[PDB]
């Protein structure tokens, strides 16, 4: 209706206004603020594990896998480099310019390898064993695996591009991605259509054109979001479903129907899920109820603190690896909040109370669209990738004053 | 001396007491609606409604107070696919809104203009052209339907300053265009090309195309002059094959261009002489950016007075006009008139004010 | 002003920033807070940026008219 | 250069102001302008005012 109409003008007007009021909370929250607007809609994010601090340039060569989500321009997979000021930071320097503490000039965001693309980019996960291939989930009924190295540089204007490597087991457009950092390949997808595919990868013959799906997950009576195995133990993994549980599924265990955790969880839609390598008993899941709760493993029909903190369907979870006791999630209220567990449970004074459950540490308010991905930097310990629908990519470090003493 | 007879019915005045430029009738009413017409004026910009009687009624009325906007022009036009009538403003920013208000909410929006748009007309046989006068030094053809530039006239050749008012010919094959540096250089529409332009912007997709849509510069007017105003013109009209444009020489010289006998669809780019044939001389009419009406019929011309009276001649008998017509005056008019505007029936006359105060008027018939 | 992208900024009306679909636009690449000093509180304090930006973070004109050129032309 | 001068193509023939006329850039580079080749500009609203020119390669 008009009505409705003018209600979202007015949404949209409020929204931008309070992103500019973020805006100016950067130092005051953050160590660092670099957010890159890419040509091509951002849709996924993931961090590369090399490095590279040479003397004489006391950056670190990060690369960060960005998407591609635009409706039909030669569609292709962009990934880039990018820097870290370092320990030697040099804020100014009295020569800031590049900087004195990594590259503030010339390739900041400057894109390696632009493998063309056909379809949209959904999911860039990567190998971290085998960082060279990297994964993509399209509308189409295939997953697309490339590689940055072989597959040369500046595309030409054509599109269509082979990968040499096309998955096609799903059967509907899919939404999920994930590989297995304990065992090389495993990768395993969930889709639109009430299932999560699963692909052996690993040592996948040469010009494997043609790829079948391994295992098919089908246990899920709704549509899911989010496949994602445990770090700890690489025999299972939790398959999240618009169904009201965050089934865990526990792999070779001659059963594609039954999941072997069936635990609700929640009453609601549920579109995320993920645990923590430091804590394995942490387990955040999203949902639509705005109430993402954690679980333990050893006791997963009691329930935990549930973090009273969102305000719509949450797709994106991930706790930090790094730390002992921090998790944090994501979805489509835009906001990227984080958890904590040492405040739980525990008394607090009545400011701490006005300002939201103790258990809750960290939100992040700099997204204007719904958020796509987010993933912590396995090398810098507070650095986190996050993007959202209105092509940008955000890269900052959550301040470990809080932390202090 | 002539046979008509208006007399004052009604009148109103608006909220935000700022000038009024632009006021023109809906002609696209058949018979049975009652006239509706509409008045522009400073951000607010307001509809009416009158009845017989002697009522006037307020239909509707807007406001664009956002920013620091204005109004100008107030073309009436409508659309084909959907038979509800639409009102174009343009100003200020130069930005051109269809207001719909039937829903009551704006259809488009025109950017491009260097300046504020003065004066905008409608193309006869495709209610969709719109004839807009941009001051920055050019004027441009825009096509409603798909949103488009379809010909940017001025070049090498075209619009030296900036043109302030055009108008159309009888049957829309040629366009006259007056401007601020004393010319009437006029661009026909008659040349294949034009029509091949009008065909592609007809058949024109912006999303199919990659590339932006290729309008056509008519850098080189088919026909101009200089030597017919001295000053710079204001208004134009077409009676017929000749010529009723108006300047600030307080008269509309009704001129035919090159010689006597040459046809004027046959007149050579090259001829450099004109010829000068009527002329409807009033007085106390010096003001600038003033605009005037004549009746679909013809029979009537009307052009509104700063001072507050009104003229309206008569352009169908035998040679000419001649004599010295009628002159309308209504008891409560103090304010300068810029517009006026007949209906399609010639029985009502509104003559809008420097206040926005509407003065409808009504023949005996 | 909109933070987003600026080619939805001029669209006509009854489109711009409807959020129809995915949109594209030029690269860009923002940066603005180096690293924060950490300090302490001072007095003074309470009685320059020089952010660093790369790419194109704009819209741009076609040079014949003021037509927005699009990132795809 | 000295002259602050262009290459004449009749006169300066070995330096590459003759060879390969209908192909990209000369080896010559003081024959750019003669060859009428130039960068890619656009045009945007600047940040101090007005219009302004953005090059698109460095
Ligand atoms: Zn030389």
């Amino acid at each position: 209706d008009k009505e409705a109409a003018f209600d979202d003008a007015v949404e949209e007007r409020v929204i931008n206004e309070e992103y500019k009021i973020w805006k100016k909370n950067t130092p005051f929250l953050y160590d660092l603020v670099m957010t890159h607007a890419l040509e091509w809609p951002s849709l996924t994010a993931q961090w590369l594990p090399d490095v590279t601090r040479p003397e004489g340039k006391d950056f670190s060569i990060h690369r960060l896998v960005l998407g591609t989500h635009t409706s039909d321009e030669q569609n292709h997979l962009v990934i880039a480099s990018v820097q870290l000021p370092n320990d030697d930071a040099q804020f100014d320097a009295s020569h800031y310019d590049e900087f004195g503490g990594f590259g503030s000039v010339s390739g900041k965001i400057e894109i390696e390898i632009k493998i063309n693309h056909e379809g949209e980019v959904n999911r860039a996960r990567y190998m971290p064993q085998n960082p060279c291939i990297i994964a993509t989930k399209t509308p189409s009924s295939d997953v697309l695996v490339f590689d940055y190295t072989k597959h040369p540089s500046k595309p030409d204007p054509s599109g269509e591009c082979n990968p040499d490597l096309r998955l096609r087991g799903h059967q509907k457009e899919g939404y999920g991605l994930s590989w297995n950092p304990n065992l090389s390949g495993h990768l395993l997808s969930a889709s639109d259509d009430h299932t999560i595919c699963l692909w052996d990868i690993s040592a996948v013959p040469k010009e494997g054109k043609v790829v079948d799906a391994k295992t098919i997950f089908t246990g899920h009576t709704a549509v899911v979001e989010d496949v994602s195995w445990h770090l700890l133990h690489e025999s299972l993994f939790g398959s999240v479903a618009d169904d009201q549980k965050l089934m865990i599924w526990d792999t070779r265990s001659n059963n594609t129907s039954k999941p072997s955790h069936s635990v609700d969880a929640h009453t609601a839609e549920v579109n995320c899920l993920s645990f923590n390598p430091y804590s394995e008993f942490i387990l955040a899941t999203g949902s639509a109820d705005k109430t993402v709760a954690l679980w333990d493993l050893r006791n997963l029909k009691l329930k935990l603190h549930s973090f009273e903190s969102h305000k719509d369907e949450i797709f994106q979870v991930q706790w930090s690896p790094h730390n002992e006791t921090i998790l944090a999630s994501s979805g489509t209220d835009r906001r990227l909040n984080v958890w904590d567990l040492s405040k739980i449970g525990e008394e607090q004074s009545p400011e701490d109370a006005e300002d939201g459950p103790p258990e809750l540490l960290f939100i992040h308010g700099g997204h204007t669209a719904k958020i796509s991905d987010f993933s912590w930097n396995p090398n810098e310990p507070w650095v986190i990738c996050s993007v959202s629908e209105d092509n940008i990519m955000q890269v900052w470090q959550m301040a470990e004053n809080i932390y202090n003493d | 001396k002539c046979k008509y007879s208006f007399k004052c019915v009604n009148s109103l005045k608006e909220d935000h007491n700022q000038p009024l430029f632009g006021v023109q009738f809906n002609w696209h009413s058949k018979e049975g609606d009652p006239l509706v017409f509409a008045t522009v004026g400073s951000n607010r910009v307001t509809l009416y409604e009158c009845h017989s009687q002697g009522e006037i009624r307020l239909l509707q009325s807007y406001v664009d107070a956002d920013a620091d906007e204005n109004f100008y022009t107030c073309a009436w036009t409508y659309d084909s696919n959907t038979s509800h009538p639409l009102l174009a403003v343009a100003g200020s920013r130069g930005i051109i809104r269809i207001i719909n208000p039937i829903t009551m909410q704006c259809i488009k929006h025109y950017v491009g203009h260097g300046n504020a748009i003065n004066e905008l007309k409608f193309h006869p046989r495709d209610p969709n052209l719109l004839l807009s006068v941009s001051k920055d030094h050019a004027l441009r053809l825009w096509n409603i339907q798909t949103d488009t530039l379809v010909a940017i006239f001025g070049g090498v050749e075209g619009h030296r300053d900036e043109v302030l008012s055009a108008d159309y010919d009888l049957l829309g094959e040629k366009i006259m265009s007056c401007g601020m540096d004393h010319s009437l250089k006029l661009w026909r529409i008659n040349s294949k090309r034009m029509m091949n332009a009008i065909k592609e912007s007809y058949d024109y997709n912006p999303n199919k195309t990659n590339r932006p849509f290729i309008s056509q510069k008519i850098h080189f007017p088919d026909f101009s002059t200089r030597d017919i105003h001295r000053n710079y013109v204001d208004c134009v009209r077409w009676l017929g094959d000749l010529i009723l444009s108006k300047s600030c020489e307080n008269a509309i010289v009704c001129w035919k261009p090159g010689k006597m006998e040459d046809d004027i669809d046959k007149i050579k780019p090259s001829e450099s002489n004109v010829t000068i044939l009527g002329r409807f001389d009033y007085s106390q009419c010096d003001i600038w950016y003033m605009r005037f009406s004549m009746d679909f019929w013809q029979k009537m011309l009307a052009l509104g007075n700063q001072v507050g009276k009104l003229y309206v001649w008569d352009l169908e008998v035998e040679d000419p006009h001649k004599a010295k017509c009628t002159t309308l005056t209504h008891h409560k008019c103090g304010a300068a008139i810029r517009q006026t505007s007949f209906s399609r029936d010639s029985s009502i006359l509104i003559a809008v004010c420097d206040d926005a105060s509407i003065w409808r008027w009504d023949r005996l018939r | 002003s909109y933070a987003g992208n600026p080619q939805d900024i001029h669209r006509q009306p009854g489109f711009a920033f409807s959020r129809n679909g995915p949109v594209k636009r030029t690269p860009i690449t923002h940066i603005l807070v180096c690293r924060p000093k950490r300090t302490k509180a001072s007095m003074s304090e309470f009685l320059q940026q020089r952010t660093y930006s790369s790419g194109h973070n704009r819209l741009y004109f076609h040079s014949d008219t003021c037509l927005p050129l699009r990132p795809q032309e | 250069y000295l002259a602050v001068r262009e290459c004449d193509p009749d006169l300066c023939l070995t330096c590459g102001a003759a060879d390969h006329w209908d192909s990209k850039n000369v080896s010559c580079k003081n024959c750019s302008i003669q060859r009428g080749s130039k960068k890619h500009l656009l045009l945007a609203p600047s940040d101090v005012a007005g219009w302004g020119i953005f090059i698109k390669d460095p």
